């Protein structure tokens, strides 16, 4: 357990020595001032580019990209905490990918699970979508009868982070006072879900074509509709069912969205 | 009846056709007759700028001028497709780029010496690195009886031909003893 913690202090640091070079070849800190200006949340990299000076690093980002892509994510948000901006933005920052992928360059026809939990870019033309709605990320609560406050955390099998937990919503103390909301403290996200289908000039004739769910969260929701002609980068990931106890054990997939050309 | 020693692979058809190919290059204006270009290249009016008169040539023909005159690198062999080769090329498509791809990058470093000795040197180190990512998957791909050998370069053919030969004859000697 041990090395692994070694190990991700060294990735983590190798991932902060190339967003912050003292003198920056790429010019992702300049990016980075560019985005705090702005108030957005994400940074765009090329692969490319870090498959130059990172190559250990790009190509395990394939096949490994769970956490490889969480220990870039720390990395940049101790990137953030050097500089003498301030972080307003009360959801973290994020990071999407752009370059050259070779194998994972797929269809939904192609799409198959021998590609699960690898970074995938795929192709196709949107048929459905959700309209977009709230999700509850953190909750916070004052105590009245204390004058304390409590916060508590949420997680899903549709996060990248693979931590889970109790997930009920808090309404007493642990001294069995009654608890306040706080909406204005409290944390959300905006959501939305998606399908994509085959191109029309590449599926083959007579069959029907095969489609792919798709979920996208934060600033990357509300930016399609039906129709467009997409290409959508993002993490192949498999979601378990359960009723009663009993199990079936087909089970359901979907695209977690990096970034969206 | 007098002897004319010449090249080890004069006769080669595959090495004629490598000579026939063209790349991008530039001529400084005033310095060479403009009749170079109807007379040699069928182009009636060069195509200019601040740079120079900026045209495709043969490497046949480049070999023979002696002035001065500049190359540009083609697609196949820009610095973001070095890059990108010299990442991983163990499963890339050559021949999608270029039939003649280790033929006419070997041309490329030799016309290059003259003008930019580290952009020659880094083009060779790129394809000694891509050659060796390669020539194991040639030697093993040949013993398979449904390869075809679609995406290789006319030099990894030469490997890929020799190895699928060596397998049909010990297979033949195989199935006599039945």
């Amino acid at each position: 357990d041990r090395a692994e913690d070694a190990r991700k202090q060294e990735i983590t640091e190798q991932y902060l020595n190339f967003l912050d070079n003292q003198a920056d070849t790429f010019h992702y800190r300049q990016k980075i001032v560019k985005m705090m200006n702005d108030g957005e949340s994400r940074l765009v990299m090329n692969l490319d580019e870090i498959r130059e000076i990172l190559p250990e690093r790009a190509e395990g980002l394939l096949t490994q990209s769970v956490l490889e892509m969480n220990c870039l994510q720390s990395a940049l948000q101790m990137a953030i905490n050097r500089s003498d901006v301030q972080a307003v933005v009360k959801t973290g920052f994020h990071v999407g990918f752009e370059g050259t992928f070779g194998e994972r360059h797929v269809n939904p026809r192609t799409l198959k699970s021998s590609y699960l939990g690898n970074l995938v870019c795929c192709e196709g033309i949107v048929t459905k979508c959700s309209t977009v709605r709230q999700k509850l990320l953190t909750s916070v609560h004052y105590c009245p009868a204390t004058n304390k406050v409590l916060e508590k955390k949420f997680a899903d099998f549709t996060m990248l982070d693979t931590a889970v937990t109790n997930n009920n919503y808090p309404t007493e103390d642990e001294n069995k006072n009654p608890l306040e909301t706080e909406f204005g403290h409290s944390v959300y996200k905006d959501h939305q879900t998606f399908t994509i289908q085959e191109l029309p000039e590449s599926a083959p004739a007579g069959q029907l074509p095969r489609a792919v769910d798709c979920v996208a969260d934060l600033d990357l929701a509300d930016r399609v509709k039906p129709g467009d002609r997409v290409r959508i980068i993002g993490v192949f990931r498999v979601l378990p069912n359960k009723q009663n106890g009993v199990s079936s054990g087909s089970f359901r997939s979907i695209i977690i969205i990096n970034h969206i050309q | 009846f007098e002897i004319q020693r010449v090249e080890s692979k004069f006769f080669d058809l595959d090495d004629i056709i490598a000579k026939s190919d063209s790349t991008s290059c530039t001529f400084e204006i005033g310095d060479l007759n403009p009749d170079f270009f109807q007379e040699m290249l069928g182009v009636s009016k060069p195509t200019q700028n601040a740079d120079g008169y900026g045209v495709d040539a043969p490497y046949w023909l480049l070999e023979s001028v002696r002035s001065s005159f500049s190359i540009q690198l083609p697609k196949a062999y820009s610095v973001n497709m070095q890059n990108v080769l010299n990442a991983d090329s163990k499963k890339l498509n050559l021949s999608g780029l270029q039939q003649h791809f280790y033929g006419n990058g070997m041309q490329l470093c030799r016309l290059m010496k003259g003008e930019n000795p580290d952009g020659a040197l880094s083009l060779a180190r790129c394809l000694v690195s891509t050659l060796t990512q390669r020539l194991g998957e040639i030697v093993s791909t040949a013993t398979h009886l449904q390869s075809k050998g679609e995406k290789f370069d006319s030099l990894e053919t030469k490997v890929f031909l020799e190895g699928k030969r060596c397998k049909e004859d010990i297979d033949t000697w195989l199935r006599q003893d039945n």
